């Protein structure tokens, strides 16, 4: 199987944020599987691989754009299909960054939930 | 290649932006 940790970044501040500001670290380890696929899960996924999506603040309902960082995307081993559904794959025993996507975002102070689905892949 | 359906996991966390 896989052991997955998703770690929120400390010290995030409301207001204008840097482009691609890091917001969480994804850690996927395995003793048995060489690779994994990952997709964001929300009410508004915005690309065909599910590696960028939008999430709503708990207290305000305001939306922010989140996703894998461009560096993280460039570490993908491949994009594979599971019965037709795209999953970008990555080496296990790696970390990836989840960021604020696109140009600089102005973020209202709030708590924003993020959900990912991770699946093992044998190449 | 193949996906291992039984290995699929969902993980969720809260991201907090403070004033």
């Amino acid at each position: 199987d896989l052991t997955v940790s998703l770690i929120p970044v400390s010290g995030l501040k409301a207001g204008k944020n840097a482009p691609s500001a890091k917001i969480a670290k994804l850690v996927v380890n395995s003793t048995t599987l060489k690779e994994f696929g990952v997709r964001g899960i929300s009410n508004n996924v915005v690309d065909s691989t599910g590696t960028a999506w939008r999430v709503a603040g708990k207290n305000t309902g305001k939306e922010i754009g989140v996703g894998l960082s461009s560096d993280s995307l460039r570490r993908s081993d491949s994009t594979e299909k599971w019965n037709g559904v795209n999953w970008m794959t990555f080496n296990s025993n790696d970390t990836l960054d989840i960021v604020l996507t696109g140009p600089a975002q102005n973020v209202t102070a709030d708590t924003y939930p993020i959900t990912l689905d991770v699946v093992g892949y044998q190449p | 290649g193949s996906f291992l359906p039984n290995s699929e996991q969902q993980k969720s966390v809260d991201i907090v932006f403070s004033s």
